[PDB]
């Protein structure tokens, strides 16, 4: 499960890149937040899911 | 011992109060100035 | 204005008279002795370690 | 820096009253610079309504 | 954002535009808190990645790992690193929490309400509503008290903490019977700050530390409740300035004092900052050098007790001004040093001549030599030793880094007390922008001062 | 030496008390503004 | 404070109180000193504590009198930890000997008119003789300053200058005593000890002592002054 | 007003009609500073030698004991004391207190209190006169430096014996030993401090010359130009525009500082900031951090050490190090 | 060092600590973007 | 040249460009800065 | 005797400072 943990961690790093570079853009954009609530919610949810997956994979192996 | 000393250096004495007379004079002076302030100004609490 | 001759004479006569000025003179002496060899290569000063002024255990 | 330490070691430049007067002059000049700047910046007339006092000057 | 025309503050004072914007101020403070946690996590990960457990922690320039190790978490007897995993866990946790706090700061700074007074009355302070400000102080005071009790619980029922005074080389001990005596605990604060006394820096037991944190946690919770349920007294209203900048200035003064205290704690104290992780102190290194040379010359025959130095004062041993036998030389200035490796050699009247002859154990000698070779002396570019060295060793003591950095921070925050406090006073009175130019106070005063 | 110590303690306490209770006696209202 | 009372106290209970400089005092002995059992004893825990310092001064009329002084070097004048031998004889004859320990202490008294008088209060190698009521003897007095000690201008024995280099035209016989005459020759002092109390069960003894030793000669710069030191001494036998 | 004596006392203390402003910071500044002045004067004139190094080698620093003004000083406290508190009542006698260097500690403590209260008093008078309260912030820099050389460095080194002696030759000795043990010249904070004093001198000369040159003609010849200015002139007597034009043309146009306020803020902030930095450098070196150590940093292909000017500085530092305290060291490493 | 699972991610950890000092520079960049309005 | 060095440089460039990139995107988009 | 001269010079400087403080010419406004 070491390889699985590593690819999950890379996915988490990529999702964090996306969130860091997008959340300020969505927030400061005019009317951007209202039309992008779902996208940001999906991003945060998958980010937290990846965090917990990395945690459980670390626990396993 | 050839002389007399305070012998207080390097001790955990509060405020350096080795004898109670020092603490009493400290309290008396602070309390007297406080009494002057209280009877002149207004302290309540 | 290197020295006060009165104090140097008094120290020479009195082996226990010391001021910050005399300590500064000793410091200057150390600086000169330990910097001369490499600061002024043309002098070719091959001073043995036993002639360099030095304190105690240092 | 080597030049400075050489002067201390050989000439005893610190004890010389002329470097003393020079030190006094330079430190006093720095003191005057700081004091004049602070005193002017702390005795300014209002001349404006903004909390930025630099804009209130023509 | 804002502009200078609508606010009166230029860009180089732009955060001053947030004084009366409660929501954006909350966002800014949350973002800076997220920054603090992010540095904690990232630097912890950096340290563990660059850490080899074979070498001592202070050899490798680590400041956070000693902090974690002092709380237990993977250290064996004598301060030997067993598991580096808890350090990694701490780094990851602080880092993820920092990500959450950063998102929160961004939200409360960009999209959240600019002013919270209307929509969220519970968070709508006014910088002069004394009751509300005391309520906020009480909430955060309760939080601080809970943190202190958290430390107490860690030392009491969760494996204890690293006692460097434990017999042997020190070990992780569960502190039982904390010092909960009022006289002992409060005698530290009224203790002198000079030599031999050291104020609170001279705390030496773990029992004293745990009892003190017990008292501080309980008092902080009680004071939080008190400041929640009460309004400042009428004499308190007249004594203080009531504005946001005034509160900032008070906090600046307090944390400048705390920074100076932390600098001195890191430099002098070796109980809460065990030398196994932070390395020897200055006094510790000097005493270690004197002890090492004493044992070397004592092994080579000789009698250190009667050995007279060049000054006629004692080459290895002398008498402290009070009369206690102490190591000779310059290290006589550090005669009040106390360490785990030197206390067994001290009798009722100070260093014992008999114990110094035969009671010395090899581990004490090894620790003394190691401390002597790693004295807290270094250069800016991390070159170990005195200023006159050969640029061969790469070492600056973590104690030196902590002391220097937090002393600079303490001084600058004292200057902060000065600046923000004077400005608070002037703004309350009305002089913040300058003299009136129509009614100067000076023009209403008699001449010749 | 005890008499000197108690005298100095009295003097220091007197002056520090004056400072503390002078800065309390409605000081912020002592400005021209 | 007897030996046991001092020994029971911890370092933290003694540091800062000046008790360390004091020598222990026997408390439950007997003044009858003749009751001590004869034999050879390894005298250890030997300590000496002065009670006064007086400096000899000769006035205009030649009346060499001892003037009381004021101590300057705080509580750093107590000798302790010394070891030696002692032979109590049946008639009371005593062969006292001191070998090791902190048997020297550099001190500096001040004489009226403002004279700083330094000296090494020492009992080194005191080979005393006499009765059990009072035994006297001589002891070595090392030079106050070691050879490697440097004078304020760098002169000194061993490591030194042997010349006033600050005067590149004055190194002549007018400064013979100060230059190169750093005579570190040890002197001798005289001491007298009287036994006051003896605890036979503990085997400890205590009494009074009086010693006369020269002052600091400052490496031969000026003549030595006679120092008279009275005090009390303690020791343990075998 | 209030008939109470306390109210009258508070009015008099905070009165702005006094020739010198007493304040609440004043009531602590006056006694501490007067005590320090008295002790310093009496000790500098006639005080017996002090065993500064604790090696029973007293150092004479008073005029009565064969000193002049340049060499005279108040010798720091004995090294045997260390950081211990040494009041007069602690010593057995005045003779012992003088011998162990008590006057230095007394003067330093009462003087540190005095300067802190002096800064507070500057703020207090600024508040009483209705002016901006930041002269004290500027004054903090000398206070920071004095604290660093009198309090912080002894604390870091563990003894008041390492504090700067209250004298001239003592000051020079302190500087030389500091360079020996810390290589302060190579420290970037003494670099910033030197840049600060040199910039203070440069900017003081530049600003004074510009203002004096721009001084508008209100006084003709046959008398000093100072008569043109009046204390109540309430107007600029100098043409600022001409001075700005000259300064711009001297080096390059658009050199800024067309604001008098910006110019004076820069004048205030440059030396103050640089002195803050150099005081912080002194304190950090007090905790043994030292300057750059580039000794033997340059080596050739085979490994031979190629000397640099840093090596010559190190040779001078070695010369100072092996002589600074001849008899106080029993072991090879100073470490203290 | 890091646990063997996280060994390949060592460069990211070696780069992370400098971000806090990047935030203040980002604030200056943002102010410059608005002409220091 | 080193693989660790290559990855370090890549991560450094990414994190450095992250801030200016979002600033530029908000400027071109028209977001309130 | 040198100490006497130094003390006199210091006393003179301090007296000059005292006179310049408390016996200064008043600053004339306008
Ligand atoms: C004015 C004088 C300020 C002196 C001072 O305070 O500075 C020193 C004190 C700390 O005091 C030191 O406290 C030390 C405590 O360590 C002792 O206790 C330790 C406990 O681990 C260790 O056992 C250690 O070995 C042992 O020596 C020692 O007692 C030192 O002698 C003593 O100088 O700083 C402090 O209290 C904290 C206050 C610092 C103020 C800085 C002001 C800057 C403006
Ligand atoms: C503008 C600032 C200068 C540019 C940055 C230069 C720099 O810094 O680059 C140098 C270092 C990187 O150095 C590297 O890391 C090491 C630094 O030594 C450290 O690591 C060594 C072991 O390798 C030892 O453990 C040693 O004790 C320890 O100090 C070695 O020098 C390596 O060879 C080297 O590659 O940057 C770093 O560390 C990162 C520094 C981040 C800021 C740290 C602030 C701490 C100081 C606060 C104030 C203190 C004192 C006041 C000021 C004076
Ligand atoms: C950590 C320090 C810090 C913090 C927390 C703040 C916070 C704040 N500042 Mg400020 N500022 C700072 C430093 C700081 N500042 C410094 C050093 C300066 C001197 C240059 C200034 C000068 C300044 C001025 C002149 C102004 C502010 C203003 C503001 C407020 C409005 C922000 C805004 O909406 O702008 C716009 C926001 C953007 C352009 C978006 C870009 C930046 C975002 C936050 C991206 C962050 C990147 C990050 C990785 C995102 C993580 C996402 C997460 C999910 C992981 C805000 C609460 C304004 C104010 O007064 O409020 C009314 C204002 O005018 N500041
Ligand atoms: C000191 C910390 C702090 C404080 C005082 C507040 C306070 C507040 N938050 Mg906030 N928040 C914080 C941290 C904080 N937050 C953090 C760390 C995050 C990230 C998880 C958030 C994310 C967040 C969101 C998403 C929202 C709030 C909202 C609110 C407001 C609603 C009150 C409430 O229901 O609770 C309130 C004034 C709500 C709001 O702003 O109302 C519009 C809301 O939508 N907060
Ligand atoms: C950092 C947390 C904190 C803060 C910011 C405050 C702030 C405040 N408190 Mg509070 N308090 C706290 C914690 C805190 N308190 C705790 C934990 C308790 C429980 C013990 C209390 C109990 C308490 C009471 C009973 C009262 C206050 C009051 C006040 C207000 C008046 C302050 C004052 O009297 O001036 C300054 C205080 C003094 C000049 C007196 C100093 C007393 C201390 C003990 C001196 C100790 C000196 C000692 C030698 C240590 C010196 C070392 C030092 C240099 C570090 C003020 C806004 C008063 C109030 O307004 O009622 C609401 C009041 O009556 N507090
Ligand atoms: C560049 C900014 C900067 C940086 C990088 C640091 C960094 C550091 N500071 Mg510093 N500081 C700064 C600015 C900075 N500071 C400023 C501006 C000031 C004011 C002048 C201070 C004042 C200051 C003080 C007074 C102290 C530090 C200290 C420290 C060190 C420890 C940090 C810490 O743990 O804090 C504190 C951590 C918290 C507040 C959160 C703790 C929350 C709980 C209680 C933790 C408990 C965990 C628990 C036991 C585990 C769970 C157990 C459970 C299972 C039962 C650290 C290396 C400390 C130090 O080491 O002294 C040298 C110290 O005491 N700093
Ligand atoms: C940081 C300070 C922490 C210590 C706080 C208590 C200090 C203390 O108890 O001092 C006690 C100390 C030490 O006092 C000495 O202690 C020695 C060892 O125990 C001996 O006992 C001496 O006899 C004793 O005098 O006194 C001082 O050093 C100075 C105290 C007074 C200073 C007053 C300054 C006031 C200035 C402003 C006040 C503003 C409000
Ligand atoms: O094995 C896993 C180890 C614990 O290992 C053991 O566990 C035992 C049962 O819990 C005991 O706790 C033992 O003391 C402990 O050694 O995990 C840890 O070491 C804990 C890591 C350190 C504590 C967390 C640090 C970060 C926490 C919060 C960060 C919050 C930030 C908010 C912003
Ligand atoms: C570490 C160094 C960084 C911080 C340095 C602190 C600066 C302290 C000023 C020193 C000058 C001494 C007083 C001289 C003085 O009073 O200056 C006068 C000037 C007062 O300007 P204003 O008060 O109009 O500035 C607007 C706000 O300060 C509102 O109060 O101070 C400043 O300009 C501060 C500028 C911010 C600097 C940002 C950094
Ligand atoms: C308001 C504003 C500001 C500020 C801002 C801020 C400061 C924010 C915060 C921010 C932040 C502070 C954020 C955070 C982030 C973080 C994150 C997002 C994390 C992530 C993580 C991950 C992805 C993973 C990792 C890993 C692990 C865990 C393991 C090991 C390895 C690694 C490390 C890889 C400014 C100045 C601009 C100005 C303007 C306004
Ligand atoms: C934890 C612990 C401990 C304990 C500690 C403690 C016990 C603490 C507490 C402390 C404290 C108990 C503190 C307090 C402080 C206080 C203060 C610092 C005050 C100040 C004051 C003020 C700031 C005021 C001012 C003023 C006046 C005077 C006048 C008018 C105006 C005003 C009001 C402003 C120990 C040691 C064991 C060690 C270990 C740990
Ligand atoms: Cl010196
Ligand atoms: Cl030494
Ligand atoms: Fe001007
Ligand atoms: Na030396």
């Amino acid at each position: 499960m070491t390889s699985i943990l590593q690819i999950a961690l890379l996915g988490l790093v990529l999702v964090s890149f996306a969130l860091v570079v997008g959340v300020p853009v969505v927030f400061a954009s005019p009317n951007g937040w209202t039309e992008n609530k779902g996208v940001v919610f999906s991003g945060l949810s998958v980010w937290f899911l990846l965090v917990f997956a990395v945690g459980v994979f670390n626990s396993f192996a | 011992l050839v002389d007399d000393r305070m012998n207080g250096d390097g001790t955990g004495l509060p405020f350096g109060v080795n004898d109670g007379i020092l603490g009493w004079v400290i309290a008396g002076t602070l309390g007297t100035i406080w009494a002057i302030y209280f009877v002149s100004q207004k302290d309540l609490g | 204005a290197y020295d006060f001759v009165s104090q140097e004479i008094r120290a020479a006569e009195d082996p226990e008279f010391e001021t910050f000025y005399t300590k500064n003179i000793l410091l200057n002496e150390g600086i000169r002795a330990w910097m001369a060899a490499q600061d002024q290569p043309h002098e070719k000063l091959t001073l043995p370690e036993e002639v360099l002024p030095r304190g105690n255990a240092l | 820096f080597r030049f400075i330490l050489f002067f201390q070691g050989f000439h005893n430049w610190t004890l010389n009253p002329f470097h003393m007067m020079g030190v006094a002059g330079v430190l006093g000049a720095a003191l005057l610079c700081a004091i004049h700047g602070a005193t002017v910046e702390n005795t300014l007339f209002e001349d404006g309504d903004g909390a930025n006092t630099f804009r209130a000057f023509n | 954002g804002r502009d200078q025309e609508t606010t009166g503050f230029a860009w180089w004072a732009g955060n001053a535009r947030l004084i009366n914007l409660s929501g954006k101020l909350l966002g800014a403070h949350v973002a800076h808190a997220g920054l603090i946690v992010f540095w904690a996590g990232a630097m912890n990960l950096f340290e563990v990645s660059h850490f080899v457990p074979e070498k001592p922690m202070y050899e490798q320039g680590l400041i956070l790992l000693p902090h974690i190790a002092t709380l237990g978490y993977g250290v064996g007897p004598g301060g030997e690193v067993l598991d580096t995993f808890p350090y990694f866990v701490s780094g990851v946790l602080h880092l993820i929490s920092s990500a959450v706090l950063g998102f929160g700061g961004v939200y409360h700074s960009l999209i959240g309400p600019e002013t919270l007074e209307e929509s969220y009355p519970f968070f709508g302070y006014v910088w002069k509503d004394k009751n509300k400000m005391t309520n906020i102080l009480g909430y955060h005071l309760i939080i601080l008290g809970c943190g202190a009790w958290l430390l107490v619980l860690k030392a009491l029922y969760f494996g204890g903490v690293y006692d460097t005074w434990a017999p042997g080389g020190g070990d992780v001990r569960i502190i039982s019977n904390p010092t909960t005596n009022a006289a002992i605990i409060f005698g530290y604060i009224v203790k002198s700050p000079f030599g031999g006394d050291g104020w609170i820096v001279s705390v030496d037991n773990l029992e004293d530390i745990i009892g003190g944190h017990i008292w501080i946690g309980t008092l902080c919770i009680l004071g939080g409740i008190w400041h929640i349920y009460t309004t400042p007294w009428p004499w308190a209203r007249r004594a203080f300035v009531w504005s946001g900048e005034a509160y900032l200035s008070y906090s600046l003064a307090a944390v400048s004092l705390m920074g100076f205290t932390a600098c001195c704690f890191a430099w002098f104290n070796n109980t809460a900052y065990p030398s196994e992780f932070y390395g020897p102190t200055g006094p510790e290194a000097s005493q270690a050098q004197a002890f090492t040379f004493l044992v070397r010359d004592q092994r080579l025959g000789a009698n250190v007790a009667s050995a007279q130095g060049p000054t006629g004062l004692g080459k290895y041993l002398m008498r402290s001004p009070t009369g206690e036998i102490i190591f000779g030389g310059e290290t006589m200035r550090f005669w009040d040093f106390r360490g785990p490796w030197v206390e067994p050699l001290r009798g009722p009247s100070g260093l014992d001549l008999v114990k110094l002859k035969n009671d010395i154990q090899p581990w004490q000698e090894r620790r003394a030599a190691e401390y002597m070779t790693h004295a807290p002396l270094g250069s800016l570019n991390s070159v170990g030793g005195v200023a006159t060295e050969i640029n061969a060793v790469n070492f600056v003591s973590p104690r030196s880094w902590l002391a220097t950095s937090h002393f600079c921070l303490g001084f600058f925050f004292f200057v902060g007390h000065l600046w923000h406090a004077g400005r608070a006073r002037a703004a309350a009175a009305g002089f913040e922008k300058g003299i009136d130019r129509v009614d100067e106070p000076v023009l209403s005063m008699r001449p010749l001062d | 030496m005890l008499t000197l110590k108690i005298f100095v303690y009295t003097v220091v306490t007197f002056f520090v008390g004056l400072f503390i209770f002078g800065f309390l006696s409605n000081d912020p209202s002592r400005n021209p503004g | 404070l007897t030996y046991d009372e001092l020994q029971g106290l911890t370092y933290l209970q003694v540091k800062g109180t000046g008790i360390a400089n004091t020598c222990p005092v026997v408390e439950q002995g007997t003044s009858n000193v003749r009751e001590l059992k004869p034999g050879d004893y390894k005298l250890e825990k030997f300590c000496m504590e002065p009670t006064s310092f007086t400096v000899k001064e000769e006035d205009a009329k030649g009346r060499e009198e001892f003037v009381k002084t004021k101590l300057l070097t705080r509580l750093t004048y107590g000798l302790d930890g010394m070891n030696g031998s002692m032979k109590i004889n049946n008639d009371g004859s005593v062969e006292f000997r001191e070998d090791e320990g902190l048997d020297y202490a550099a001190t500096t008294v001040k004489l009226p008119g403002g004279e700083y008088v330094p000296f090494l209060f020492t009992i080194k190698e005191f080979d005393g003789k006499g009765t059990l009521d009072s035994f006297s003897g001589d002891f070595l007095v090392p030079s106050y300053r070691g050879s490697t000690f440097l004078d304020p201008k760098g002169r000194g024995g061993a490591t030194g200058y042997d010349n006033a280099i600050a005067l590149p035209a004055k190194a002549d016989a007018d400064e013979i005593q100060r230059l190169n005459n750093k005579s570190y020759t040890p002197g001798k002092g005289s001491a007298v000890f009287s036994v006051a109390k003896v605890d036979t069960e503990t085997g400890e003894i205590a009494g009074v002592f009086e010693s006369i030793q020269p002052s600091d000669t400052e490496m031969g710069a000026h003549p030595a002054k006679d120092i008279k030191i009275t005090g009390l001494w303690y020791g343990q036998l075998t | 007003e209030n008939t109470s004596l306390w109210a009258r006392f508070c009015e008099w203390i905070t009165s702005t009609e006094n020739r010198l402003y007493i304040g609440w910071f004043g009531v602590i500044m006056i006694p501490t500073l007067l005590t320090a002045i008295s002790v310093y004067i009496i000790a500098f004139i006639a005080a017996p030698p002090v065993d500064i190094d604790g090696i029973r080698e007293p150092v004479s620093g008073s005029l009565l004991y064969g000193n002049n003004i340049i060499t005279g000083a108040v010798v720091p406290t004995s090294n045997a004391i260390g950081l211990h508190f040494y009041p007069i009542w602690e010593a057995a006698s005045l003779d012992e207190w003088l011998y162990n260097g008590g006057p230095y500690q007394l003067v330093v403590c009462h003087f540190f209190l005095g300067v802190c209260c002096y800064m507070g008093r500057e703020w207090e008078l600024s508040y009483r006169l209705g002016m901006r309260p930041w002269i004290a912030v500027a004054y903090s820099a000398p206070v920071a430096a004095a604290t660093a050389v009198f309090i912080i460095y002894p604390i870091g080194q563990g003894s008041f014996s390492d504090g700067m002696p209250l004298g001239i030759s003592g000051t020079f000795n302190f500087m030389i030993v500091f360079q020996a043990e810390h290589n302060i010249l190579m420290h970037p904070f003494h670099m910033f401090g030197v840049a600060g004093v040199f910039g203070g001198s440069l900017f003081s000369a530049m600003h004074g010359s510009l203002v004096t040159s721009s001084l508008i003609r209100e006084t003709t010849e046959n008398e000093s130009a100072n008569a043109g200015y009046k204390f109540g002139q309430e107007e600029e007597t100098y043409n600022i525009v001409a001075a700005h034009g000259y300064f711009g043309r001297l080096i390059f146009q658009y050199a800024s500082f067309n604001n008098s306020r910006s110019l004076h803020f820069f004048l205030a902030v440059w030396p103050v900031v640089c002195i803050w930095l150099t005081a912080l450098g002194i304190s950090t070196m007090a905790f043994n951090l030292n300057g750059f150590n580039f000794n033997q940093s340059v080596v050739d292909s085979n490994g031979r050490v190629l000397n640099t000017w840093a090596d010559i500085i190190n040779r001078a530092n070695l010369g100072m190090e092996v002589m600074h305290e001849r008899n106080a060291h029993n072991f090879p490493l100073d470490l203290a | 060092k890091l646990p063997e699972a996280y060994a390949p991610f060592s460069p990211i950890v070696d780069v992370l600590p400098i971000i806090p000092v990047l935030f203040i520079l980002l604030a200056f960049v943002w102010q410059a973007s608005v002409s220091f309005r | 040249m080193s693989l660790t060095l290559i990855l370090q440089l890549v991560a450094l460039f990414a994190v450095v460009a992250a801030g200016p990139l979002v600033v530029v995107l908000l400027s071109v988009r028209g977001g309130n800065l | 005797m040198e100490a006497l001269v130094y003390t006199f010079l210091l006393i003179g400087t301090l007296g000059i400072i005292f006179f310049s403080i408390f016996f200064r010419e008043p600053p004339r406004i306008a």
